[PDB]
């Protein structure tokens, strides 16, 4: 939604461009658009959803 | 200078004009063909029109 | 939230 997806190899994170500030990748700091086939150089990682544990509680 | 993949640089140029960056990645081949064709037309313009 | 609120 803002910034860049980045990885240290072991993890995936998102940060704004102008200062490193790794955050978990979520339904809040991302938006969907379409199926994966179209995007050049796309990757697989689990996008988290903050509502999920609350529905589980 | 910070290296960045060129497609992602174009994505942040697109957010700079309010076009949402998914519009680039969903059209990247089309945009590359347009850009390469447009540079080609400059060579014909300069070659024909001193 | 409307379709998710089965819980
Ligand atoms: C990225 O570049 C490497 C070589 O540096 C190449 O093996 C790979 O296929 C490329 N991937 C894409 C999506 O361009
Ligand atoms: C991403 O996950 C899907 C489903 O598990 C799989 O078909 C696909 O091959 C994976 N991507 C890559 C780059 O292998």
């Amino acid at each position: 939604r803002e910034g860049v997806f980045v990885s240290n190899g072991t993890h995936w994170f998102v940060t704004q461009r102008n200062f490193y500030e790794p955050q978990i990748i979520t339904t809040d700091n991302t938006f969907v658009s379409g199926n994966c086939d179209v995007v050049i150089g796309i990757v697989n990682n689990t996008v988290y959803d903050p509502l999920q544990p609350e529905l589980d509680s | 200078a910070l290296q960045i993949p060129f497609a992602m640089q174009m994505a942040y140029r697109f957010n700079g004009i309010g076009v949402t960056q998914n519009v680039l990645y969903e059209n990247q081949k089309l945009i590359a063909n347009q850009f390469n064709s447009a540079i080609g037309k400059i060579q014909d313009s300069l070659s024909s029109t001193a």
